């Protein structure tokens, strides 16, 4: 399909194209940052803090 | 830098913004380092008597000897750990009174027997232990002497105030609110409840000392404002939080401990507990709470000590 | 694409000019003019000469003598440590003095270098004052710099000067510190219940924003028509050309109406004015007039209500 | 310490010189009385001497 | 003196409602101001009614003010009146509000983008009464920055990259020393055309100016100056409309519409 | 009615969509396809916010006074999706109009631009203040995790959510990007002051003078400070002043929560624990 | 001396003089006032 | 300390030369005395010597 590239500059193309992906890379990334499930900065060995005697890791809101 | 989303909390109405928001790891940290110690094992029920047993126990007279034996257990974890259980007693001699601590943890038993029972306002059934101040260390981390501030000219009167301080979470207010309103009883109010002007002659700069003082109650409950204010009307009532009717209770009972507590015990302290105006090491808000919403995160260890409890 | 006008590509040298000779018995213009290239990229490139007369130099020796005194002062306050200095700079200030002295002059370190620095200062601002008002009449030009800047002067008499003698106490006043200013300026709000709820600072919220909106408007409305020399704003207004008319009819095709090439810049004038003169104006309201401006606003049904879904127990209702 | 020292002002305007000069020599003079001012041990208006 | 006026109204209320009454007269002032050009009003309203009806709206116009030209180049009152001028267009529909199509050619029709006023047939002046925007053969004092390239020489494209000509010259403003125009040499008949700066992409690496308003072959069509050496005013809107018509009429797809 | 000069300025074409359709005027507006979609995106959002007003928080709190006139974004509860209409669903819908209304303008000035033949400067200077709403209500409450953290609509009611959010980091003063913001908001002011001084005392000279030239204008300012910035500079440098003020406004409000949850005084303790003292 | 005169402006030299000598006799009058010891607008 | 240490004035002008060292040696000399009165050891005017 040699006719993208006659309607489309290929430096402007390629660098749309790498911008795009790196920043979809990047919030990638970043979603699953946000979940802890996949956090891997957490690290591999990772265990959530337990919580005893009434303890609650939030005030109470609403 | 942090990054999101931050736990977040709302205590008010919607579009309010009255909100705390937590960074999960931040909170993770906090949480690890403010852990309860497990109870020990409950007392047998039944035995000899405390009283009839035992010769100098002003306090704890009220208890059998299990429980006794169980309670000095627990407050030697929670105080003493590494020094062991002759930190607070000489040698081979257990009803001797000839050691400051024995002395001081002796009031420090009716400070904590006062505050789970006359200060449930603040306490709320959680109570207090040894372990909410003192975290396994004799000294406990968070206390406070009355602050000279920085070093100034000796013919230069000190403001106490303009300079960088961790007191008054790095702002450049008053840094040390501790004194007029830990320890004394100077009002903290400072918002007239008028519309029009009505005789409220308050200074724009004991404002600032309020704001020195919330800046401490908020970074010692690792909170904002909003978790007791609506801020457009901070000194309105209706609008507040009841953790704001909690917070006014633990003024007072900070208060009441440093006054009746601490300080009369300032003569049986060394000189190592005492600030530069030879004030002793006080209670603030930062002592048990240390950066949390509850001491703990709210975990519940006195109930299980009924010697934490007025009789 | 298309150039912007943001920066000038190309620039051209030529001898820097001396300046419009000013009248008989004028001070000569100091300093040798010099070119900086990168002043130049955005802007003119000429930097030079000033004109120093009589009344700027006063100012500067008022000017100094405050600012040498708060330093000064900020020095003292870390104990001359002048590494601490450095660390603390943001956080150090010179406080007012405290509210037991009223109006009367402390001692130095409580108050006293505070007062000085203050008047100091003051006769600093109010000799430059006087200074932009004879450079103006000194080219034959209108006073409107100097009433801008009298506005903008009254709002800070306001602030230190006016509105603690009407509070008969100087501890009302602002700190001399980068911090300490801010923690002044948000006790000052917290202590009249809410300064949001002053309609003068509501007002001088529209003229500010108002004013970062015009400067926005015109800036780009200007550089929009600059390809038809738009920037010479003195021909367009003297002989309106297609640039005048063009940025006239885009805010006419857009909103409705338009402004002229000359009053735009009476918008631009007022909306500035307005924001400090209604600043200033709000701040000798607020503890004279009004203690408490959301109960104010209660009063006059400005405050919105909320659900009440939070409370708490007073506890001094008992 | 050299005889030909005079030649500094051929270097450094004279003009500029004696107006830093002088303007250096003002503020350090307000800068020295002012940290006397500012110490209790030398601060000649409240010491109470006289009584 | 107290804070309270009356059981509800205080000071404070009073001044806020003092301001609005100021605010008001002056925002009638500022409006009044606006209306020194072009008013009254050009309208179906007027036009249908013969003259009989001016349209002002609120505020009506103020009396005229005057501008006193330096050196003695005549007065000008702001909120004049101007003769009627005829448009290079017609209505592509008849109802109110509709657009115009431009006649003719429309580089050349002197229509929309490329529309502009008569001004004033004397160039502007410096303080000392030179003419402010000349070549740089006359401001011999004037010299192009060492750091930055010298348009003299260079290449100049249209908007389809075809080489117009190249910079002969370039015009600087005197009283703020600034490039205003580049004197371009048309390589079609070798007659010197003005390209204002506003319209130049300068290429510094290969020394060429890109023109994205107009196509080379439209250089021949700027308008020209009576005077090789210095520009009134009212050629320097003929030569700056003409390049601002190219940015609606040079192509067709330029005239719209995306999708 | 239109201006004495503007007939030959109406012409048609530019549009971005739409053509001949609705290239048109209405009085002094140009509408374009924009400017419908505008007007009936503003229509429905003036509408949503009357009815918000006339159901009101709840039936007795319900007011039509236009200081107390609020509608709230939902509770923080509903996270990211969408919230029935009486509990912050109308705010999500009034939020999606003022949108469409603010890019409609947006995009009907870039038309209007290019029947003009001008530069895109005010579009591009109107993007800014939009992307500063877009960061308010959208990209800070998708960031924090629910459409909650929108500000309210309501004159004096957004004033109490920014006062509470101020209050959520203790003192807002010590945000860096908000101390750079207002840097340049007051800096903007005093530009704009004395940029309008300076026209205003040249064109209208003192009494029995004529109007002054380029060469006073400079010279005014350079004997005042010593330097000149130039006519056509004034006016990059307060559209650079007013936008970076967006800009950075923009910064300081998105920093705080998602990428700032402590007080921020304390965020200068990275200045107060370096090494160096 | 006298000479002085030769690189110094007479002119802008007396106002800068008179100028600093006005702002130093503000100066000492306020730091008298200042202090209570000297302060002589007092019982 | 090479002998041809003077050739060093053909590349930097010795007028700012002298400028930039005496502003220093001042600055610097004004820090030293700051830092010793900061100090409880070396303030000369606190530390009550001579009684
Ligand atoms: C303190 C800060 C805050 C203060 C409070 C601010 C409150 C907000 C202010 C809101 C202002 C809205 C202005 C809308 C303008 C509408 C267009 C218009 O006609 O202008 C009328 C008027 C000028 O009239 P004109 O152009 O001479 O009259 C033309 C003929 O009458 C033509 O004859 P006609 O028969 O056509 O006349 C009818 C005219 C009648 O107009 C009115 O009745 C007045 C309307 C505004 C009141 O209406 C029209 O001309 C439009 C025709 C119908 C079309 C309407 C629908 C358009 C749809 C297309 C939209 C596409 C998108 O323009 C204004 O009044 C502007 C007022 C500006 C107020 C500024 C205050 C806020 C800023 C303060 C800070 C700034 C610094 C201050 C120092
Ligand atoms: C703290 C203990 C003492 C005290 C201890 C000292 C000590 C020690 C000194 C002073 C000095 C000074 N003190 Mg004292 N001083 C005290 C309290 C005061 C009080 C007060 C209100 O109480 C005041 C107003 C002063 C004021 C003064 C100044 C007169 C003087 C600083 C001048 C200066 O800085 O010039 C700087 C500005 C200049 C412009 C310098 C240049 C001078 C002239 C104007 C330039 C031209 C010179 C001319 C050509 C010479 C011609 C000679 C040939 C004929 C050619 N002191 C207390 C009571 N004071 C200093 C002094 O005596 O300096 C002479 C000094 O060393
Ligand atoms: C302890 C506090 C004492 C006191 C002790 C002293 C002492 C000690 C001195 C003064 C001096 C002055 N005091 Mg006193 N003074 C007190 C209270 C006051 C009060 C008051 C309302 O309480 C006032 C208004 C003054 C005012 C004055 C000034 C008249 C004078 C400072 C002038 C100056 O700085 O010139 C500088 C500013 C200029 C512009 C200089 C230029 C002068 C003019 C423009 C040029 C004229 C040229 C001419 C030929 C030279 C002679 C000039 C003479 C002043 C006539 N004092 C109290 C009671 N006062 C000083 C003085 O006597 O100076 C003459 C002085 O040494
Ligand atoms: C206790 C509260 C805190 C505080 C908490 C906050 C919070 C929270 C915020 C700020 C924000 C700001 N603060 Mg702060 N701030 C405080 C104190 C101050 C002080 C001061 C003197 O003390 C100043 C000068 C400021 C200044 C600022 C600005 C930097 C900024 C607001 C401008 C802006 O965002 O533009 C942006 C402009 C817009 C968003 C306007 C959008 C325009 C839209 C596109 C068009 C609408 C069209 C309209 C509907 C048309 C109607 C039709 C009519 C007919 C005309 N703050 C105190 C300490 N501050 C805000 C910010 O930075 O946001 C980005 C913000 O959220
Ligand atoms: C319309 C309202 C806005 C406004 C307007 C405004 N401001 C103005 C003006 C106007 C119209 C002026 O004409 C005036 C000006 O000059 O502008 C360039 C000014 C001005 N606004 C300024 C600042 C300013 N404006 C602000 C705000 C605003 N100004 C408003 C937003 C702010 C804020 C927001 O805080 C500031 C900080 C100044 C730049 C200037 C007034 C300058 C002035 O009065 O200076 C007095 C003199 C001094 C302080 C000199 C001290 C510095 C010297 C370098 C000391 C050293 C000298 C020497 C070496 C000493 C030698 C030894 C001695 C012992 C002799
Ligand atoms: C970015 C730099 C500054 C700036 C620039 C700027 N603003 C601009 C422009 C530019 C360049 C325009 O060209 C454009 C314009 O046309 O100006 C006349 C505009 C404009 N800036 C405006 C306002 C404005 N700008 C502000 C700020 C700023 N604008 C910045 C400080 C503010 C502030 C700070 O509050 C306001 C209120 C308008 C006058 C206008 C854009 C008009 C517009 O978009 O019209 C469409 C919408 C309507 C006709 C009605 C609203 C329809 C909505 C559905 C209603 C709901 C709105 C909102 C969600 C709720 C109510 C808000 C509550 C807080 C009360
Ligand atoms: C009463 C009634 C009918 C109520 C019904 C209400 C209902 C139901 C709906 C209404 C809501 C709807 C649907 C709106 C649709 C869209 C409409 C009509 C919008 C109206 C336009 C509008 C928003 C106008 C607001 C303008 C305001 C308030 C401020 C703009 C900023 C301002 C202060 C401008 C004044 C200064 C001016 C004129 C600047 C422009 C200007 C600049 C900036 C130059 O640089 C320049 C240079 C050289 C020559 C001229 C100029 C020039 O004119
Ligand atoms: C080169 O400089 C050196 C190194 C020599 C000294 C350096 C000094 C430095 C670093 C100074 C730094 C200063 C800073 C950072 C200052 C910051 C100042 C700020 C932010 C100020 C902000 C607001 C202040 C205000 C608004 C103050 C207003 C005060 C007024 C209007 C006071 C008026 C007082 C009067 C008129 C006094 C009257 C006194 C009466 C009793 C008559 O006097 C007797
Ligand atoms: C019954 C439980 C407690 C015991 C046994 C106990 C014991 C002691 C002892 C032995 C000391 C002296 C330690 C020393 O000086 O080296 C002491 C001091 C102190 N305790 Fe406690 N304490 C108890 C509960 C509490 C509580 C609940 C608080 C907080 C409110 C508290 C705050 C302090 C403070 C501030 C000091 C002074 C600092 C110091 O001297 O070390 N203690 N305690
Ligand atoms: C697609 C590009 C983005 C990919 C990633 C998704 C978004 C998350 C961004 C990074 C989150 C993170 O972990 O950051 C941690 C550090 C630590 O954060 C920072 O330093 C960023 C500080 C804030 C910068 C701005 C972020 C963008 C918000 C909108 C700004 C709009 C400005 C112009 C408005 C007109
Ligand atoms: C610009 C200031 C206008 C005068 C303001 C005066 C207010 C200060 C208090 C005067 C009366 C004091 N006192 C105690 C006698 O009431
Ligand atoms: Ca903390
Ligand atoms: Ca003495
Ligand atoms: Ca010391
Ligand atoms: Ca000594
Ligand atoms: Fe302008
Ligand atoms: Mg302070």
């Amino acid at each position: 399909l040699y006719k993208i590239w006659l309607a489309f500059d290929p430096r402007m193309a390629l660098i749309g194209l790498g911008a795009f992906l790196f920043a979809l890379a990047l919030f990638i990334h970043y979603m699953l940052l946000r979940s802890p499930e996949f956090d891997w900065l957490l690290g591999p060995d990772y265990a959530p803090v337990t919580l005893s005697a009434g303890m609650s890791a939030l005030p109470a809101g609403r | 830098c942090e990054r999101p989303p931050p736990e977040v909390v709302q205590k008010g109405y919607r579009g309010v913004a009255m909100e705390q928001n937590y960074n999960p790891r931040l909170l993770e940290a906090s949480i690890k380092a403010n852990l309860p110690v497990e109870s020990l094992p409950a007392a047998a029920p039944g035995g000899p008597s405390v009283s009839d047993v035992y010769e100098n126990v002003q306090v704890l007279k009220d208890l059998s000897v299990a429980e006794f034996t169980r309670t000095m257990v627990a407050v030697t974890t929670w105080v003493a750990p590494k020094e062991g259980c002759n930190y607070c007693h000489v040698p081979g001699n257990w009803a001797s009174d000839d050691i400051y601590t024995k002395v001081v943890s002796r009031r420090m038993f009716e400070l904590v027997r006062a505050t789970n029972s006359n200060w449930k306002d603040h306490v709320a059934e959680t109570g207090v232990t040894c372990y909410t101040c003192h975290r396994g260390n004799p000294v406990p981390k968070y206390v406070w002497v009355t602050d000279p501030g920085p070093n100034q000219p000796s013919g230069v009167t000190p403001t106490g105030q303009n300079y960088a301080s961790s007191t008054v979470a790095y702002s450049a207010l008053p840094l040390d609110p501790y004194t007029p309103f830990l320890d004394q009883s100077n009002e903290i109010r400072v918002i007239g409840q008028t519309a029009l002007p009505a005789g409220n002659t308050t200074s724009l700069k004991q404002a600032e000392w309020t704001y020195g003082l919330m800046m401490q109650i908020s970074d010692s409950l690792g909170v904002n404002c909003t978790f007791c204010h609506n801020s457009r009307s901070f000194y309105d009532w209706k609008q507040s939080t009841p953790q704001r009717t909690t917070a006014w209770y633990a003024i007072r009972h900070v208060r009441d401990i440093n006054q009746n507590y601490i300080w009369p015990l300032n003569d049986a302290l060394p000189a190592s507990r005492k600030g530069p105006y030879g004030d002793p090491f006080k209670v603030g808000c930062m002592t048990c709470h240390q950066g949390a919403y509850k001491p703990l995160y709210g975990a519940q260890m006195a109930k299980d000590y009924p010697a934490l409890y007025e009789s | 694409p298309e150039y912007q006008n943001i920066f000038t590509t190309v620039q051209v040298r030529a001898p820097a000019y001396p300046g419009v000779p000013l009248p008989k018995g004028s001070l000569p213009r100091i300093g040798k003019p010099i070119f900086s290239y990168w002043a130049g990229k955005i802007g003119d490139a000429q930097i030079g000469p000033i004109y120093l007369g009589f009344t700027g130099t006063l100012s500067i020796i008022f000017g100094f003598m405050a600012i040498f005194i708060i330093g000064f002062n900020m020095l003292a306050s870390v104990d001359w440590n002048i590494i601490q200095f450095v660390k603390h700079f943001f956080w150090l200030g010179l406080e007012p003095p405290a509210p037991q002295y009223g109006l009367t002059i402390p001692p130095l370190s409580e108050g006293g270098w505070w007062l000085m620095a203050g008047f100091f200062l003051t006769m600093s601002i109010l000799l430059w004052w006087v200074r932009t008002y004879k450079r103006a009449e000194a080219l034959g030009m209108s006073q409107h710099l100097s009433w801008a800047f009298a506005a903008a002067i009254f709002f800070y008499l306001s602030l230190g000067f006016i509105r603690p003698v009407m509070m008969g106490s100087w501890a009302e006043a602002v700190p001399f510190g980068i911090f300490p200013h801010l923690d002044w300026t948000a006790a000052f709000s917290i202590r009249y219940g809410n300064l949001y709820y002053n309609p003068f600072h509501m007002l001088s919220i529209a003229f500010l924003y108002g004013s970062a909106l015009l400067f926005a408007m015109h800036g780009a409305t200007i550089l929009a028509v600059s390809r038809f020399g738009g920037d010479r704003e003195i021909d367009q207004i003297t002989d309106r050309g297609t640039a005048a008319e063009r940025a006239a009819i885009f805010w006419r095709w857009t909103m409705g109406f338009n402004a002229s090439m000359e009053s735009i810049h009476r918008w631009a004038w007022w909306c500035a004015v307005l924001t400090v003169i209604t600043a200033g104006i709000g701040i000798l309201l607020t503890g004279t007039v009004v203690e408490n401006w959301y109960l104010w606003a209660i009063k006059h049904g400005v405050a919105p209500a909320y659900p009440e879904v939070v409370t708490a127990v007073d506890p001094y209702a008992t | 310490m050299s005889p030909d020292l005079w030649k500094i002002w051929l270097l450094v305007d004279p003009r500029r010189i004696l107006i830093a000069v002088f303007a250096f020599l003002t503020v350090l003079g307000l800068a020295i009385h002012m940290i006397l001012l500012s110490t209790a041990e030398f601060n000649w208006l409240e010491d109470g001497v006289p009584a | 003196m107290s804070a309270a006026i009356t059981e509800y109204m205080d000071v404070a209320q009073l001044t806020i409602w003092a301001f609005w009454f100021f605010f008001a007269g002056l925002i009638i002032y500022l409006r009044r101001e606006d209306k020194r050009e072009g008013y009254p009003l050009d309208s179906d309203r007027t036009e249908r009614s013969g003259g009989r009806v001016k349209v002002v709206g609120f505020p009506d116009l103020a009396e005229p003010k005057t501008f006193v030209l330096p050196h003695n180049a005549g007065t000008v009152m702001a909120p004049r009146v101007e003769a009627p001028t005829s448009i290079n267009a017609t209505p592509v529909a008849p109802f109110p509000g509709a657009p115009f199509e431009p006649n003719g050619d429309p580089m050349l029709s002197g229509f929309g983008p490329s529309a502009s006023p008569d001004r004033a047939k004397h160039c502007d002046l410096t303080f000392e009464g030179l003419p402010k925007i000349v070549p740089l053969r006359v401001a011999t004092d004037f010299s192009i920055a060492e750091r930055d390239p010298d348009p003299r020489g260079m290449t100049v494209v249209g908007l389809d990259g075809e080489v117009a000509g190249t910079v002969s010259d370039v015009w600087v403003d005197r009283s703020e020393p600034q490039i205003r125009y580049l004197e371009v040499k048309v390589a079609a008949g070798g007659k010197n055309v003005l390209l204002p700066i506003g319209f130049s992409r300068f290429d510094k690496k290969a020394r060429k100016v890109k023109v994205a308003a107009i196509k080379a072959a439209h250089f021949a069509n700027v308008p020209t100056l009576a005077k090789p050496d210095q520009i009134t005013l009212y050629e320097e809107d003929k030569v700056c409309a003409y390049y601002a018509g190219g940015k609606l009429y040079a192509t067709a797809e330029r005239a719209g519409p995306l999708l | 009615a239109m201006l004495s000069f503007e007939r030959k300025y109406r012409v048609r074409g530019g549009t971005l969509i739409g053509g001949d359709l609705f290239d048109f005027w209405v009085g002094p507006f140009y509408v374009g396809f924009f400017g419908v979609a505008g007007f009936f995106f503003a229509l429905l959002g003036v509408l949503l916010i009357v009815w918000g007003a006339t159901i009101g928080p709840n039936a007795e709190l319900q007011t039509y006074n236009i200081w107390q006139i609020s509608i709230a974004p939902p509770d923080l509860s509903y996270g990211l999706g969408m919230a029935p209409m009486t509990e912050g669903g109308l705010w999500q819908i009034i939020t999606i109009c003022a949108i469409g209304a603010f890019v409609s303008w947006a995009l009907r000035e870039v038309e209007i631009c290019r029947k003009l033949g001008i530069g895109f400067h005010i579009p591009f200077a109107f993007a800014f203040a939009i992307g500063a709403y877009l960061v308010l209500v959208v990209v800070r409450p998708i960031l924090m995790g629910a459409w909650g953290h929108g500000f309210p609509y309501g004159i004096l009611s957004h004033l109490d959510w920014v006062s509470n959010v101020g209050y959520q980091f203790l003192h807002f003063h010590y945000n860096p990007a908000h101390m750079l913001a207002i840097t340049f908001f007051f800096t903007n002011c005093l530009a704009l002051s004395m940029h309008g001084s300076l026209i205003l005392s040249v064109t209208n000279p003192q009494k029995g003078e004529e109007v002054k030239t380029s060469e006073h204008e400079n010279t005014f300012f350079r004997d005042i400070v010593g330097y000149s910035i130039g006519a056509l500079a004034i006016h990059r440098l307060g559209l650079f002043l007013a936008l970076s003020a967006v800009f950075w406004s923009a910064v300081c409000i998105v920093i705080s929560g998602p990428f700032w949850t402590r007080g921020w005084p304390e965020w200068w303790n990275w200045w107060l624990e370096l090494p160096l003292w | 001396m006298h000479k002085i005169w030769q690189i110094f402006d007479p002119r802008r030299t007396l106002v800068a003089l008179f100028g600093f000598l006005f702002v130093l006799g503000l100066l000492i009058h306020f730091i008298l006032l200042s202090s209570p010891a000297f302060n002589w607008l007092s019982g």
